[PDB]
């Protein structure tokens, strides 16, 4: 359970396909927001909220 | 239940491309080929797997003249001296332009932003 | 010189990947894999 | 049933000492290294309930 | 069947981003965090 958190927190959706992948967490949510029809702007503009 | 699953995989994996993870093989699914067998079925799942990596320095945006430029489709990377844009799952670096980017707001609200130049293809034609 | 042994199971190798606010890993090549899945 | 659920990975990942994730606090889900059992706060509540 | 379901959620919800409605929580799924439990498992979904 702890290993799968460290991969999701770090790599997001990559370690489930192959080798792990260093990605910052704030950048993962930018791609996940794009996965629901929302741009990267509202995240970085409201990163604290 | 195993048969209803195989019927579900023949539809989602073979008859189409599935975005479901670990359902039609390990990795990003491209296509699958079925094969018969006694009292069952065999699926040959073709998948895309990135192999060779390379560490890079990144940033979420670029400050050009006060305007924050975000990427339309891709990420900003750096070889230590110059910044480019590239697709996520493959290193295809290319120059940052106003066509590869999207502008929203200013540079005083985004965290981790960096200052750099953005290219405009219209400018050199004016000098022609 | 062989014998049967008993041990605590291991769950794979540790991998403490890199981290930074300014780091990214991008693939440069790719590898096509064709695995197998049997279902009765 | 456990291997198909929890053993979805092939290599153990771990978090860094510098937990900089852009303001997200995963302390209540990450393991406490001080306890004898390395399970998180939320995990410990579920094992007691 | 519950275990095969949970194994499908860890692949779809945790290891990836699912566009399936109400499969990884009510709302637009962003990511999911798993937690262990006695004779079971618990998912902490995140939705927009």
């Amino acid at each position: 359970t702890s290993a799968l958190l460290a991969g999701t927190i770090t790599s997001g959706w990559t370690f489930g396909a192959g080798a792990a992948l260093q990605i910052p967490f704030a950048m993962q949510m930018a791609y996940r927001f794009n996965g629901i029809g929302v741009t990267q702007n509202v995240l970085y503009e409201n990163q604290k909220l | 239940a195993s048969a209803n699953l195989a019927a579900t995989k023949m539809s989602e994996c073979v008859l189409g491309q599935s975005k479901r993870v670990d359902f039609c093989g390990k990795g990003y699914h491209l296509m699958s080929f079925p094969q018969s067998a006694p009292h069952g079925v065999v699926f040959l799942h073709v998948t895309y797997v990135p192999a060779q990596e390379k560490n890079f320095t990144t940033a979420p945006a670029i400050c050009h003249d006060g305007k924050a430029h975000f990427p339309r489709e891709g990420v900003f990377v750096s070889n230590g001296t110059h910044w480019f844009v590239t697709q996520r799952n493959f290193y295809e670096p290319q120059i940052i332009t106003t066509d590869n980017t999207f502008v929203s707001g200013n540079c005083d609200v985004v965290i981790g932003i960096v200052n750099n130049t953005v290219y405009d293809p219209l400018q050199p034609e004016l000098d022609s | 010189s062989q014998s049967i042994i008993a041990y605590t199971m291991s769950l794979g190798a540790e991998n403490s990947v890199a981290y930074s606010n300014n780091s990214i890993a991008i693939p440069t090549n790719f590898t096509i894999s064709v695995t197998t899945e049997i279902l009765p | 049933n456990t291997q198909e659920v929890f053993a979805q990975v092939k290599q153990i990942y771990k978090t860094p000492p510098i937990k900089d994730f852009g303001g997200f606090n995963f302390s209540q889900i990450l393991p406490d290294p001080s306890k004898p059992s390395k399970r998180s706060f939320i995990e410990d509540l579920l094992f007691n309930k």
